[PDB]
């Protein structure tokens, strides 16, 4: 999967984005650029032989929004090293980046109900106190936990689970 | 529910939506033409990509082909509804005979059993053949492996252990052709039609001709089918017609499934695809297998890896040089290299034992001679040394002999020869009581009475 | 001879509370989902974001 | 008695009581790929190179990539039923063994579960797979013997206790039998045994567990087990899950010996594992640390001073020196020592034992080769007699092969010549020995006794053998105190000598061979 | 022996059945956190005799 | 302060990222927590951007992807001087040997290039070993570099250590040993040697121990070289002995694969040429100061073809090889004196007495060696009388050479010789006209003196 | 998939400003350094055996011009280049 490759160029468009104070724009931008990707005949283009500057060029007239001489610049150099394909991975590092830099995270909590709310306030204030950051809540309710509730968050897991607590102690034959 | 996305060779890569992808040996089936095609999965790769062998030819397929998911491994019939029929490594009839009438199927991958079920044995199984039960002899419910390159005599020798075994044995025996010759499977399958002793014998037939992925596969289905009736709780013979094949079938996948090389160019996991295999073949406190198998050599070169992995797997091996097959002396064993688990005085017991070891002996020596022979010639050697060549050289002969499916060849009639003649005649020989007669006299005579008698007419 | 019947006699035990101890976590998943409480199930959670 | 069934059924109850319902915290990943017995894991941000892994059910992986943005690990079990999308949880746990006394008589897999059905195990707690060697400043030097009981390998190739041995030579050889004699004969020295069996067949196995049963010696021994069925990670680690066993004598003033068999098969489980993970090869397709895997391992068996044991025991134990003997086992295929598998062990050893098939089929048995078969700690290991008398027979018999060939055209033979040829061949006919059947010190001294001053040099060659198993018979029953003597002590005097001499000149005399 | 111990066997597992019913309530009064008089014992005592 | 990262662990080698302004320098150390231990890494190469790849001084079990990296800006450093005399090391010049702190004035890098082509010096003045077959076939000069050749099990060690009886005890100089590769129960037995013998206070002792990770053999032998050449520099004439010097070169064909070079010939580092030629140029005898230096060279499977032995015979001054084909017939000491040579054997140095000698001993032993391939198949009835006297007296000066050592009595039993140069040369004279054309083979071998052979023979 | 000189301070600059051909053919930087070889990003107007010069008076023979970079070798101590140099 195309993770490690587009690591070097997410990195550099969040740096360039701070330095010009564009970072939410430029993530609109880049929600563009690997949507395109996302396109049949386009896609065909892209497992072709043709040229970089030829493919870049086609691309790049496809991306009309993209402001010019900063996102459309940034396609020439990801089509001089064939990473256009890479696009919907160097998007998502690049919100990964912004996250951090915003210290913020999401964090996603599991139960066998929809919880009380009042809980959700407690939860929330906990999760800002372990991890050091703004907690955005999208919890779920799920068939599968028998009682009790999951906590995860990036990929630290705090099993309050019924079902995991069972299956924890059927493991003492 | 998936779309083929790439075809190499035997290989097909399949794509499936990510919440379904097959389990590993899964069976696949795809419509290839007007036929139908079963794959069997062998990698989950990432994505919901799966890599698989096609159990057939991979030709005509296109990409984007609609693949149908089987929710089972492939699975064969196996019990007395399989004697008598010959299958396919899909488990499928392959005689012109109507369908098998299975009550179950089995799943070809299974795990071997446990260290808790194994049984010892000490029972020596007697042979028709003076060098084999001299030199190397084998207990029911043991693995026997015949070593040798090409055209060296690996079918000759386990048709006539088929003919002496089989056939005093009273139970069910299983004949998997692995990767040989679709003539000789045939020449089999009548003269057992034609002995009326089909009816005790399962065939499972992956013959050369085959795509690669039935050559690999078709070992297990006929071991699986052994399987059932050693559980049962039978005693049974199990017969592989060339071992060679199935780490061979493995070599020309493994690259495909793109795993670095190793070695001489075999594929790295060479030794547990042969392991594996391997340990499903025993003998068991419910029932017993007893396996002859036969283990081609590549470019004669028994340090290759492929038999040198299968040497520690086996309990008696027999190993047939060309060199010996070249002098016309057959069968062509190597007695210094030939050796089996049960050559022990206290299974054997001792006249045996020392019979065998002085011959080792005494051939030994005359190797260690044969460099002076040759530059020098024998007449420089000591008057012993003389008498240590004189012997060995009756020795030799007298380990060749006539065989009763050898007769289309030699024309002379065939001989099966009691384990006493042989302890007796070797034991005479090396005493010096035949130092009289002439070499030709032990060429091809069964016992050593006829020896005797081949003397007086020289 | 002796010896091979007392090793015979873990082996006899050994899988009696295999069996026991499996089927009684196959009752105690019926019993236990039949038997969740909404109070129980919000005192899961106060336990768990009180230690958290 | 199954009634006590039953009353553990309460002990099922103290599970619960022991049991806790605590929410612990974990790092998280998803199996990406799956591919004959390697995983490709994303996430698991805090994994530790080593690091056991846990899967769904009770199986687990070890990670040895960490790799940015994917950990690369190895299954310790049967793979095929694990999916793309499994979750996976990193533990903080390094590998550990079930280790101590109760281990003796078991056959244990590599994980230590036991495998012979005998119930479940008794053990002393558990230790690290992987360990650190006893420094430079922790050792004692090698000065005490552990007998095999070979008159061919007690005599030229002594081995001392801490010393690590190499048996090497093609198949079919006698690698295992002197191997298993060497545990055998250990039934009464108080030497704790463990023998490691690396990639056999089964049956092999139940084979000489058997033979181990029908002597004295499996009370004796542990026997550890990674089948050819086994997945190439149960093997590569079982030589370490052996060793730790061993450890345990080790560090609290006992002997043991550990039988590595197949060092070799070890060797070709860690080339799949490591071509399976995409590391770039070496010479001959291995990697290029497999010189590390296997000097780590054999340098672990060493012998401790007694300060070591003392600190390790807290006090407990004083004044105790504990070792670890070693017996690796290496198969050559013709003899070709210049594989690269037998140079780096033939390295790293304190010597080797050569057995070879030309020796073998001539019936010398066992087959040990006097020339390139050497011992770098030599007479320290022997006792006083066996080292006063075994010293003068290695390299003579050595020169004894030399001069035969010169000679082997040479009509006029000089009475030094004539004399060395015939002692030579009297000594290669006495070194012969069958298997199972172990000769005390006493014996083997007498034995030596009798060629070293020349009793046998006017005997018949054929009758040698019978000479020897009717001199044994006669001293056991006649002159029994002096081995009783020999055997306790190891001692040798002028009124040794002078009995000894007695004893040759009356069986000579009275006795018939 | 292996007669003596197959009639200790059944034996054994009639007793355990009144046994493994006291385990899944202890089992279950754990893992809620509190102990619990549950009305549905109906659903223990069947699975309790129909497994065993 | 801490400021790279971890983000790759495979082996021994180990990936650090830092801040693209602040990158470490080859050969720079590093430093990281793994868990309660403090592991060190060398930086081997400065590779994309910011990122450095490295190898662990020490295992890299437990490490993680992420931790926190520190950057010391200088090479490993090690002790140097008369604190480190009595002192046993590791790489990283720690004490192993529970003695306390060194208590050092000055640490050196282990990283420094050669002395310079005017600072070279030719003092070839001639050293006595006390061995035959040493001192008469190749003779040693101080200040000189000798290699120890052979496979496995021939007499290195045991050699080494008559060496280090008769010259370092009598030197009266400090020395080190580096234990490059070497057992770790050789190495204690060493340790104790040299204390019971009380000389210990004299010399410095480095060990690598085969069981440390690949990294520590790697640099023990640079850590040994530093100790040697602060003493040099001193003016101190110091000896040198290095275990083997082999397994430095195999250390770094461990590493070489993970460091991403593709391989070469028989498998070894593309680099092996360089590698060996920057450790062995530093080790020389300047205008300053002499180091005299013996090192035992393993040879794979005896093939001196052998990529790694053939390269290091072109760095040494006496160069002397020990055969299994001798050893075979436990004919120790195991020279070959067809093979053995020394820069100093010519006549003006050794004086055309002892040169005369030697090309002697050879030229006899090279016709030997052609008439024992007639004799095996044709017998030695069918030789001139001529060749059948070479055939004699070559069979004997073949087993004059051996020499019992009082470092082997345990191996042998018996009670070890010396021998000075004069005795030596007068013995081998002896043997080659007809004064001992009368005693047996036998009467030589592993005797002493030619003054005492005649004894041996007369108790033959 | 792997990276081939895509580093992030490089890319950076090209997104600002794409044409850094604007910048001399005559000069550039090392950006990696290992067993004596070095290369290097820039040197559009390299050629095959052409003498680079370093800091210290040091030079370097240019033997591979690759597409985006120059593979040179070091004429004498090298352990002390760095790279931004
Ligand atoms: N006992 C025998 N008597 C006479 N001829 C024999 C004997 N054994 C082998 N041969 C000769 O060798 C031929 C080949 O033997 P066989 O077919 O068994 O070889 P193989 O080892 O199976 O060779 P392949 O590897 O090609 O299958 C026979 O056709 C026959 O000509
Ligand atoms: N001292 C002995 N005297 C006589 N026979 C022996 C002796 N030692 C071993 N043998 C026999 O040699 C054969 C092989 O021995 P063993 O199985 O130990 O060899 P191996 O080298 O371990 O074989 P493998 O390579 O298959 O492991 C057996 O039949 C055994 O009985
Ligand atoms: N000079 C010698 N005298 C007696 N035995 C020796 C001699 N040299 C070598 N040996 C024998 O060879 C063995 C190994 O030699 P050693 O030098 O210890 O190994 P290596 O040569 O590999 O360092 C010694 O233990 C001893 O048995
Ligand atoms: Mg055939
Ligand atoms: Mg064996
Ligand atoms: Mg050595």
């Amino acid at each position: 999967e195309f993770i490690t490759v587009a690591r070097p160029y997410a990195k550099a468009a969040f740096d360039f984005a701070v330095e010009h104070q564009s970072v939410e724009r430029w993530q609109d931008m880049l929600a563009f650029a690997a949507e395109v990707t996302k396109n049949e005949q386009m896609a065909e283009l892209l497992s072709g032989a043709l040229a970089p500057e030829t493919l870049a060029e086609s691309f790049i007239a496809v991306a009309g929004e993209q402001l010019d001489e900063n996102g459309q610049n940034l396609i020439r150099v990801m089509a001089e090293n064939g990473r256009l394909n890479a696009l919907p991975d160097v998007l998502e590092q690049f919100i990964h980046l912004r996250a951090v830099s915003e210290a913020t995270a999401e964090v996603d909590v599991i139960s066998a109900a929809a919880l009380s709310e009042q809980q959700l306030a407690k939860i929330s204030a906990a999760m800002e106190k372990r991890l050091s950051r703004k907690v955005k809540l999208n919890a779920k309710i799920d068939k599968s936990v028998m009682a009790g509730v999951i906590i995860r968050a990036g990929d630290m897991v705090i099993d309050g689970s019924v079902r995991g607590r069972l299956e924890r102690l059927a493991d003492v034959l | 529910t998936g779309k083929i996305v790439q075809v190499i060779g035997a290989v097909v890569d399949v794509e499936f939506p990510q919440d379904a992808v097959p389990r590993v040996y899964d069976a696949l089936e795809v419509q290839n033409g007007n036929e139908r095609l079963v794959l069997e999965v062998q990698q989950q790769l990432g994505g919901g990509i799966v890599r698989t062998i096609a159990m057939g030819s991979s030709d005509g397929l296109r990409r984007g082909l609609d693949v149908k998911d089987l929710e089972h491994p492939i699975e064969v019939p196996v019990g007395k509804a399989t004697l008598g029929r010959i299958m396919n490594v899909l488990g499928e009839p392959v005689d012109m005979k109507g369908e098998i009438g299975e009550e179950e199927r089995w799943a070809i991958h299974r795990a071997a059993p446990s260290y808790e079920e194994l049984s010892n044995s000490q029972e020596l199984l007697e042979t028709g053949i003076k060098v084999i039960d001299l030199m190397a002899p084998f207990a029911k419910g043991g693995k026997v492996g015949l070593f040798g390159g090409a055209g060296v005599g690996k079918t000759v020798n386990m048709m006539e252990l088929i003919r002496n075994i089989a056939i005093e044995h009273s139970g069910y025996s299983v004949f998997a052709g692995v990767g040989e010759r679709t003539r000789e499977g045939n020449d089999f399958y009548h003269e057992m039609t034609d002995s009326n002793v089909i009816d005790k014998v399962s065939l499972v037939y992956g013959q050369m001709n085959e795509p690669p992925g039935n050559r690999l596969r078709v070992a297990l289905t006929g071991l699986t089918m052994a399987e059932k009736f050693r559980d049962e709780g039978r005693d049974v013979l199990l017969f592989v017609d060339n071992i060679y094949r199935y780490t061979l079938a493995g070599t020309e996948v493994s690259a495909l499934l793109g795993r670095m090389p190793s070695a001489v160019g075999y594929q790295p996991t060479l030794a547990e695809e042969m392991g594996v295999l391997q340990e499903r073949i025993t003998s068991t406190k419910t029932g017993s297998i007893t396996s002859v198998q036969a283990v081609y050599v590549p470019a004669d070169d028994l340090t290759d890896p492929s038999p040198a992995t299968t040497f520690a797997h086996l309990d008696a091996t027999v190993v047939l040089s060309r060199q010996i097959a070249s002098l016309g002396i057959y069968p062509a064993v190597d007695p210094l290299d030939s050796t089996s688990r049960q050559l022990d005085p206290l299974v054997v017991g001792q006249e045996h034992y020392d019979t065998a070891r002085g011959v080792q002996s005494i051939l030994q020596r005359y190797q260690e001679l044969k460099d002076i022979i040759a530059i020098l010639g024998m007449d420089e050697l000591s008057e012993e040394d003389k008498l240590v060549v004189a012997r060995a050289r009756k020795i030799q002969r007298f380990l060749s002999q006539p065989f009763f499916v050898a007769e289309v060849f030699t024309g002379s009639p065939g001989k099966y020869v009691s384990l006493k003649d042989t302890i007796r005649g070797f034991k005479g020989i090396m005493e010096g009581e035949y130092d009289h007669l002439p070499e030709q006299a032990f060429y091809m005579v069964g016992s050593i009475e006829e020896a005797v008698e081949k003397a007086k007419k020289l | 001879a002796q010896a091979e019947i007392e090793a015979e006699r873990k082996r006899a035990r050994e899988e009696l509370r295999k069996q026991v101890a499996i089927l009684a976590v196959a009752g105690a998943e019926k019993i236990i989902e039949r038997s969740v409480d909404e109070a129980a199930n919000s005192d899961i959670v106060d336990k768990l974001v009180a230690e958290l | 008695m199954q009634l006590n069934s039953t009353e553990i059924s309460e002990l099922i109850k103290q599970r619960i009581a022991q049991f806790n319902v605590v929410s612990e915290a974990h790092n998280e990943g998803t199996i990406v790929s799956v591919s004959d017995g390697v995983i490709r894991i994303h996430g698991l941000a805090d994994a530790m190179q080593g690091e056991m892994i846990s899967l769904p059910g009770n199986r687990y992986a070890i990670a040895l990539n960490l790799e940015r943005d994917s950990v690369g690990a190895v299954v310790m079990g049967p793979y095929a039923d694990l999916a793309e999308g499994m979750k996976v949880k990193a533990t903080g746990r390094i590998l550990e063994v079930p280790v101590g006394r109760g281990l003796l008589g078991r056959v244990v897999n590599t994980l230590g579960a036991p495998i012979d059905g005998k119930g479940p195990l008794d053990h002393d707690g558990f230790s690290a797979v992987e360990a650190i060697a006893p420094g430079v400043i922790e050792r004692q030097s090698v000065d005490q013997p552990v007998q095999t009981g070979y008159k061919a390998v007690d005599s030229m190739i002594p081995i001392g206790r801490g010393q690590r041995e190499l048996i090497i030579g093609d198949r079919q050889t006698g690698k295992t039998a002197l191997a298993i004699d060497a545990i055998i004969n250990q039934r009464d020295s108080g030497i704790k045994a463990i023998y490691v069996a690396i990639g056999q067949k089964a049956s092999t196995i139940s084979n000489v567990v058997r033979k181990l049963e029908e002597h004295g010696a499996l009370a004796n021994t542990i026997v550890v087990v990674a089948t050819a069925s086994e997945s190439a990670a149960l093997q590569y680690l079982a030589p370490y899950a052996g060793a730790a066993m061993g450890e345990y004598f080790r560090d609290r003033g006992e002997d043991a010996l550990i039988i590595y068999d197949d060092l070799s098969k070890q060797a070709v489980a860690y080339r799949q594992i490591s071509l399976l993970l995409r590391r770039p090869p070496g010479r001959e397709a291995f990697p290029g640390d497999v010189f590390y895997l296997h000097s780590r391992l054999l340098e672990r068996a060493a012998r401790v001073n007694a300060e070591y044991v003392e600190a390790f025991t807290k006090g407990e134990v004083k004044g105790k020196t504990g070792s670890l003997t070693a017996l690796p086992i290496i198969e050559t295929q013709a003899g070709d020592v210049s594989a690269f598998v037998p140079t780096n062990v033939i390295s790293i050893t304190d010597g080797q034992i050569f057995l070879e098939t030309n020796l073998f089929n001539a019936g010398i048995r066992p087959a040990v080769n006097p020339g390139i078969s050497v011992s770098r700690v030599g007479g320290a290991a022997q006792t006083k007699i066996m080292k006063k008398l075994s010293g003068g027979i290695r390299t003579a018999l050595a020169q004894y092969r030399e001069l035969a060939a010169f000679s082997q055209f040479a009509s006029d033979l000089d009475d030094a010549t004539r004399k060395q040829l015939d002692h030579g061949q009297k000594v290669t006919e006495l070194l012969k020995q069958k298997q199972y059947a172990p000769m005390s010190v006493a014996q083997q001294s007498l034995v030596l006794f009798a060629a070293e001053r020349g009793y046998l040099a006017d005997v018949e060659l054929s009758k040698i053998g019978s000479f020897e198993a009717a001199l044994l018979a006669y001293v056991d029953r006649d002159h029994a105190p002096l081995m009783q003597e020999i055997n306790q002590t190891g001692g040798y005097n002028d009124e040794i000598e002078g009995k000894l001499k007695g004893i040759l000149d009356s069986f000579k005399a009275t006795q018939s061979w």
